[PDB]
RNA sequence: AAGCAGCUUUACAGAUCAAUGGCGGAGGGAGGUCAACAUCAAGAACUGUGGGCGCCUAUAGAACUUAUAACGAACAUGGUUCUUGCCUUUUACCAGAACCAUCCGGGUGUUGUCUCCAUAGAAACAGGUAAAGCUGUCCGUUACUGUGGGCUUGCCAUAUUUUUUGGAACUUUUC
């Protein structure tokens, strides 16, 4: 299947992980691992944040996943 | 400056994969790399590189409608009106390009197309010199003929990874209408005949160093590539690249079980065949002979391809193409090869050892890196380098070397220029670059003033690093010389652009070599007719306007003995005997062939830096080499060895080792120049037998003194040992349809050449090569008495190597014997003659 | 899967290896594995006090490894 | 699949990385895998307390990396 | 199909359509195919040939174009007791390489090198030989996966032959879609006189050959490049109005018609 | 490469039978030894004019390149000037060089048509250029279902060390 992951493609996105942190960014590349691709993310541990840029999430770290906005012009 | 760019933008027709991806994998040393292409006369190479540059763009707009099809094939790399009026590439080029490979994860490359053609083997040498490995391509119908081996050899002699590409299968299977299991012992014997020629390790087309292709229709196989295009998508993933190795080699499914027992059962040919050449010789006969539809039927069910009825609609041929380059993808199966088959770690301090001394000292810290070539593109001229060490931007202030500087091992010791610009070549269009990375190749601007042919280019902080760091030799250019013409100026006022002229020349290319004699006629060295036409070409073109004079060809003879003595000082303080040896044919070979010593080899005269009880133990071991001449080896040459032999010797030996480089430094002179016709000497020992030394010598001996005389010595050495006179002689290469041998015969023998050396035939095809031997100064207009007394048939190369010179067949002094000019000479006395006349325009 | 490493540079080499635990070891690299399994001789544990052992480190175990000497 | 490639095009540019075990890892990328093994040059280790370190050469394993952090050239890639 | 319509122009065909064509207008082309067969016999040797004034022995010997062989010098450089005289330097060498022998060599077309030297094969004799034929004159040199062409059973069809002897053809038949000629367009022997003659000729027909190489390269030295857009074809403006209509006829009448029609206009 | 599901359509029974949204259509096909009027090697870059919102498109002039790789895998004659000729001169040539012509053709576009053919129709209305659904309205199926076609798809199936069959669970102190 994988149909619905697809369409997530090109939106901006909240991924909250195992690790307690929530990053925030559109996603560029999804893998069969779940290896999530984010641009221009932020971490959110907690009134608290964090620039880091692109970043290569792990499948064991995330556990789900939540729209922020639609696909970006 | 950027908006200047922008008029650049519409200029370079852009590209599918864009650029500022492709150049920003570019500072990471690991990727990108350096392939050079060599192959010998009409293997495709510069075709092979319009596939690639087709692979890449999509907008390449000259393309005419007549090319895009078909007939006329594509020469991209080829730029220049000379070349494109010719038909064979003259001045390599190359595309900096970014390729992908299967896996997908792209490599920044390097490419760079050599002149095939053995007269400019220049370029290749340079090539060599860039390229991190070559890619040797053949055509499938000669083989591995003699010119491949010294290409395999000189690479591997240059520690740089390989791969081969045979080519023009379609030449193959349509010209020679073979039956496949003809094609696949065709194959097969020539990787064969090839890894004989490969030392230490062979090919095999499952090894991927072997890939297979055809240009004008475009396509190309690596087995990997080919069955992951097809065969994979059939049987389960775990079996695959053991299939591969199950794939070449003798080796037979009879159903679904591969069995290398005989072919039982029925049907034989082996798995290859089963899957690659049979079903290929399908596309082919199909595709010419059958209905459209039924293979579209085939393209979606066996290929999953659509044919456009556009597609549908073509001449066979340019169909034909648009089938091949349909059915197979934009060629990765290439790359990909090469992708695996380069090593950085095992190779490289290989490599960039071979080229200066190995160190290594100063890593990174410093930028050095080296200088090839003085390149002339459509604007103006640029300089060709590899980068090893540092970045570079515009303006960068730097510091110059050239290599024979570099023969020379604080201040003063180098002229420095910035970077003026730097562009990437993109073939016939330049790709401005302010910012340039370790180990990519690029052009610079400026840096012309600074120099002629090789230059080692290094900015360095650290003259602890300046110290320490390393320089590359003068360029080995694979063939000397040989071709004389003597230059004049058609008015002698005009005389002035022509030195410049001349100038440009010697940097534009490489091997060739001028004179300016002492009579003032202006003199060129270059490989052979073609060559130096070339030169011509640009010369009375290009760069002087002027109209100009040139000589009948000539050739450069040497000086030599065949077996007393005295020498005198116009202050007669000095008392000097030196005869004269003829030298071993065994250390002439050995010395013809310049090496590190590797192996069972005789080591190159170079190792006298090492041991002269390492050199001597070469020598005394191999040669006989006298172990007391071999501890009296003094010097070696330009050219042969000079020995200190006597007991007057060891009566004054501090003497002698206080004035040695007198004795040498005036030996260098002497064989470069020489008692007859001032030209060099070769195969002569010098065993010096006696001196004496001015009285308690205030400055009484010095080189001023000295010098000259054992330069006489010298003289008069060869003048009583019966000298004769060395010529050099093109070795011939032939290449025939059968029937025609009896025409060749003829002319050899009125070329007095007349050496059918060897005689070859050439597997599966109507072919005999034949190799042989003919003089330079006889070799004026050869290969047109062939071309034409063949009807085109045959074909002709004049090459140089193992530089055999042969003796002048006349006695050098007879005065009588000559017969009167304008006639050739008599083949009785000749050396008179040629020596004669060369001191009619020396003394 | 079985990407050998790239431990051929330290065979026959001092090395200052950390593992689970916070603990480390130091000794000659003899001999690597597909799951990074190590194989050192003149082994001594890093405590401050050092005791000579002298030895198999499991791979899952590894979180990185030091070379002394350039 | 892309989330490999993308850090296979990040070798030789500088990262920066988060493990399980708490600590982050700065330095030039010298080697990968298909595992995610990592061996960078010069790093700059800083672990939860904030100590900082120097490492030569090192190794890591895949298992053990939450989130790669890299390069911003390489949002022009291809994929 | 076959063709465009009634205009007839742009003409097109299938395979067997041509190999039987080819094989019957063979006795009237016999030509060699490979480019490299001819080499002084190309056109730009024949320029090259002019503009330096030299004579191959099958090309054409033409007028100087440039007027003088007059400027003679000895000199240090020419003189002979200091050129070495070996070989004759033949005229077709200053045709070859026309940089290097023959000097200030002027408006001078840069001649092609060096083709592959084709080494095709083809049947001429036995029309019985399979498609893929060793030659006599070579060299002596789960189970439910398959190939995937080997799925069709024989590659070699009754047309392939013939469509390799067609991969190879001059520019007509090489190409089985094309468009419409003049009759007087084609021109059929423009062939036969660029070839060697061999030997068994007389220097009639050899002296002929030089003849229409001459002529040849004359037609070849001057293009044109005008357009009429101004004229419409005479016959088209003329027939318009009335003192001419438009019918059909048998050729030799209107033939006929015209022998007392101009007949009369002459007296 | 079968089947299932998803997607696209489709002959469709359909929800709506509204506002919608998509794709096409608001002047067909082909062929006419049918004509009229234009235009005609290609490409980057400079200048001028016009149109549309500094950018894009069209036309004219100048420079450079292409092998003059070729409007025609065709070539015929004439004129002026320079070398050639000779005596003759003409007809005129000869044999070249240059520069100008003409002639025989070819291709493209537009327009008007002629022949054989096509089946919905919404091919309906109003705006203008050098051009057109170019624009605005507009209508055909229809935007959400089930039967029928094709794929661009699932990538094709791993509980035992580097991701999806858990080293988790739990407690306590500090700010
Ligand atoms: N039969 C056949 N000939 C080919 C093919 N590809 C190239 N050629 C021939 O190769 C010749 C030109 O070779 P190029 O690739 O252009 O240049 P080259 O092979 O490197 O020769 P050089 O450049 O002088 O070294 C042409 O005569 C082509 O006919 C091919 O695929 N099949």
């Amino acid at each position: 299947h994988s149909s619905r992951l697809a369409n997530l493609i090109d939106y901006k996105l909240r991924v909250l992980t195992q690790d307690g942190r929530v990053y925030i960014g559109q996603l560029m590349a999804f893998d069969k691992h779940m290896n999530l691709v984010l641009n221009e993310c932020i971490e959110e541990r907690v009134v608290e944040k964090r620039v880091l840029g692109l970043t290569i999430l792990r499948g064991e770290q995330i556990l789900s996943t939540v729209v922020e906005d639609k696909p970006l012009l | 400056e950027h908006t200047i760019f922008t008029q650049l933008k519409k200029n370079i027709p852009k590209t599918r994969y864009n650029r500022d991806y492709m150049l920003s994998m570019a500072n990471i040393p690991e990727r990108i790399i350096n392939v050079g292409v060599i192959g010998p006369l009409h293997s495709g190479k510069t075709s092979l590189m319009d596939l690639l540059v087709i692979d890449s763009h999509k907008r390449i707009p000259d393309m005419s409608k007549n090319v895009e099809l078909g007939w006329k094939p594509l020469r991209y790399l080829d730029n220049l009106k000379q070349e494109i009026d010719r038909g064979l590439s003259i001045k390599l080029n190359g595309s900096t390009l970014l390729c992908t490979d299967l896996e997908s994860k792209s490599r920044m490359i390097n490419f760079l197309d050599a002149p095939g053609h053995v007269n400019f083997m220049d370029e290749t040498a340079v090539a060599l010199a860039a390229s991190d490995l070559v890619l040797i391509v053949i055509d499938v119908v000669e083989g591995v003929t003699f010119v491949v081996e010294q290409l395999i050899k000189q690479s591997i002699k240059n520690n740089v990874a390989m791969c081969f590409v045979i080519n023009k299968l379609d030449r193959l299977i349509l010209d020679l209408k073979l039956p496949p299991m003809d094609a696949y012992l065709k194959l097969n014997h020539i990787i064969a005949n090839i890894n004989s020629f490969t030392k230490g390790n062979v090919f095999s087309p499952i090894d991927n160093n072997i890939i297979f292709a055809s240009t004008k229709l475009g396509f190309t196989f690596t087995i990997k590539e080919f069955v992951s295009y097809y065969y994979a998508h059939s049987i389960p993933s775990s079996k695959i690249d053991d299939f591969t190795t199950r794939l070449w080699g003798s080796v037979y499914y009879h159903k679904g079980n591969f069995r290398t027992k005989p072919f039982e059962n029925v049907e034989k040919y082996p798995t290859f065949v089963e899957f690659i050449l049979i079903p290929l010789y399908k596309i082919f006969s199909y595709a010419l002979s059958m209905e459209k539809d039924k293979l579209k039927n085939l393209l979606r069910s066996n290929f999953r391809v659509n044919l456009s009825q556009e597609a549908l609609q073509y001449d066979p041929q340019p169909f034909l193409k648009h089938v091949l380059q349909l059915i197979f993808r934009q060629q990765t199966g290439l790359v990909d090869a090469i992708t695996r088959c380069y090593q950085p770690f095992e190779l490289f301090d290989n490599k960039t050892a071979h080229l200066s001394i190995p160190g290594k000292s100063t890593p990174e810290g410093t930028l050095w890196a080296h200088v090839l070539k003085t390149v002339d593109y459509g604007g103006a001229e640029w300089s060709l380098v590899r980068i090893y060490s540092g970045l570079l931007k515009r303006g960068d202030t730097v510091r110059i070397l050239d290599t024979s500087q570099s023969e020379s091992r604080e201040d003063d010791e180098t002229p420095s220029c910035e970077v003026e610009e730097i562009g990437l070549l993109g073939g016939r269009y330049v790709y401005p670059v302010h910012e340039a990375h370790k180990g990519q190749i690029v052009l610079i601007k400026g840096i012309s003033s600074a120099y002629i042919k090789s230059a080692t280019l290094y900015s360095v902080k650290s003259k602890e690093d300046m110290k320490q760091l390393k320089f590359f030799k003068p360029l080995d250019y694979i063939t000397e010389a040989v071709f004389k013409i003597v230059l004049q100026p058609l008015l002698p006022r005009e005389l002035p652009k022509l030195l410049d002229a001349l100038n440009k020349i010697s940097k534009y290319y490489p091997g060739v070599i001028i004179k300016v004699e002492e009579s003032g006629e202006h003199v060129i060295l270059g490989n052979g007719e073609l060559y130096m036409d070339c030169l011509l070409y640009d010369l009375r073109a290009s760069y002087a306007k002027i109209e100009i004079k040139i000589s009948d060809p000539l050739t450069v003879f040497s000086e030599s003995c065949s077996n007393s003595r005295l020498g005198e000082e116009n202050l007669p303080g000095l008392s000097i005997s030196v005869a004269a040896e003829p030298m071993d044919s065994k250390m002439i070979q050995d010395l013809s062939r310049n090496t590190l010593g590797k192996g069972q080899n005789c080591l190159d005269i170079d190792g006298i830096m090492d041991n002269p009880r390492k050199l001597s133990k070469i020598l005394r071991t191999e040669y006989g080499w006298d172990s007391l001449a071999s501890r009296n080896v003094w010097s070696f040459y330009n050219g042969n060895v000079l020995i200190n032999d006597t007991l007057p010797d060891e009566i004054s030996p501090e003497l002698l080792s206080k004035y040695k480089e007198q004795i040498i430094q005036g030996f260098y002179w002497a064989v470069k120049e020489g008692p007859l016709a001032e030209e060099p000497i070769y195969g002569v020992q010098y065993k010096l037998l006696s001196i004496s030394v001015p009285s308690d010598v205030n400055i009484d001996v010095m080189k001023s003194q000295i010098i000259p005389l054992m330069k006489k010595a010298c003289y008069v050495g060869l003048l009583t040992a019966i000298p004769i006179l060395l010529e050099p002689i093109y070795e011939v290469d032939i290449t025939v349809h059968a029937p025609l041998l009896p025409i060749v015969e003829e002319l050899m023998k009125k070329r007095r050449g007349s050496r059918i050396y060897k005689t070859i035939k050439v597997a599966g095809t109507p072919l005999l090569e034949v190799r042989g031997q003919v003089p330079v100064i006889e070799s004026a207009g050869f290969e047109t008495d062939l071309r034409l007394s063949t009807n085109g048939l045959g074909m002709c190369q004049l090459y140089f190597w193992h530089k055999i010179w042969r003796k002048v067949p006349g006695d050098v002094l007879d005065k009588d014997a000559f017969i009167p000019k304008l006639k050739p000479a008599p083949i009785n006395s000749l050396s008179r003659d040629f020596v004669m006349k060369t001191r009619r325009r020396k003394g | 899967m079985v990407s050998t490493p790239e431990l051929k540079k330290y065979m026959d080499k001092k090395i200052l290896l950390n593992i689970n635990g916070s603990r480390k070891v130091a000794g000659i690299l003899r001999g690597y594995d597909i799951f990074l399994n190590v194989v050192l001789d003149d082994a001594m544990e890093i405590n401050a006090n050092n005791h000579q052992l002298g030895t198999v480190i499991r791979g899952n175990s590894i979180i990185s490894l030091e070379a002394l000497d350039a | 699949g892309i989330p490999v490639k993308l850090l296979n095009e990040a070798q030789g540019h500088i990262v920066s990385l988060e493990l399980t075990t708490g600590a982050t890892y700065r330095g030039k990328l010298v080697e990968s895998e298909d595992s995610m093994n990592v061996q960078l040059r010069d790093v700059i280790a800083t672990e939860p307390q904030g100590a900082v370190t120097h490492m030569d050469q090192i190794f890591v394993r895949g298992s053990q990396i939450k989130f790669i952090v890299v390069p911003d050239l390489l949002k022009n890639a291809p994929l | 199909k076959k063709v465009n319509g009634t205009s007839y122009k742009k003409w097109s065909f299938d395979l067997p359509e041509m190999s039987n064509l080819y094989r019957l207008s063979t006795p009237l082309r016999d030509e060699v195919t490979d480019k490299n067969y001819y080499y002084l016999f190309d056109k730009k040797s024949f320029f090259n040939g002019k503009a330096l004034n030299n004579a191959i022995p099958g090309g054409p010997k033409f007028e100087p174009l440039y007027p003088r062989e007059e400027e003679e010098d000895y000199n240090e450089f020419n003189s002979i007791d200091r050129v070495i005289f070996r070989v004759p330097i033949r005229s077709e060498y200053k045709v070859a390489f026309p940089h290097l022998y023959n000097s200030r060599p002027r408006s001078v077309r840069i001649p092609w090198y060096n083709n592959p030297v084709s080494c095709i094969i083809q049947n001429d004799e036995e029309y019985d030989t399979p498609a893929l034929f060793f030659d006599p004159s070579l060299n002596p040199i789960p189970e439910d996966f398959a190939p995937l062409l080997a799925e069709e059973e024989e590659l070699i069809l009754p047309n392939t032959k013939d469509a390799m002897s067609l991969y190879h053809s001059p520019f007509p038949f090489n190409r089985t879609k094309g468009k419409m000629v003049r009759a007087q367009d084609v021109a059929l022997a423009k062939k036969w006189f660029l070839q060697h003659p061999d030997e068994e000729y007389p220097v009639k027909v050899k002296v002929s050959y030089q003849k229409l190489l001459k002529n040849y390269v004359l037609n070849e030295l001057h293009p044109t490049l005008p357009t009429n857009h101004n004229k419409t074809k005479l016959l088209k403006s003329l027939k318009n109005t009335k003192y001419f209509q438009q019918t059909t006829i048998d050729w030799v009448e209107a033939g006929l018609q015209l022998c007392r029609q101009g007949h009369n206009m002459l007296n």
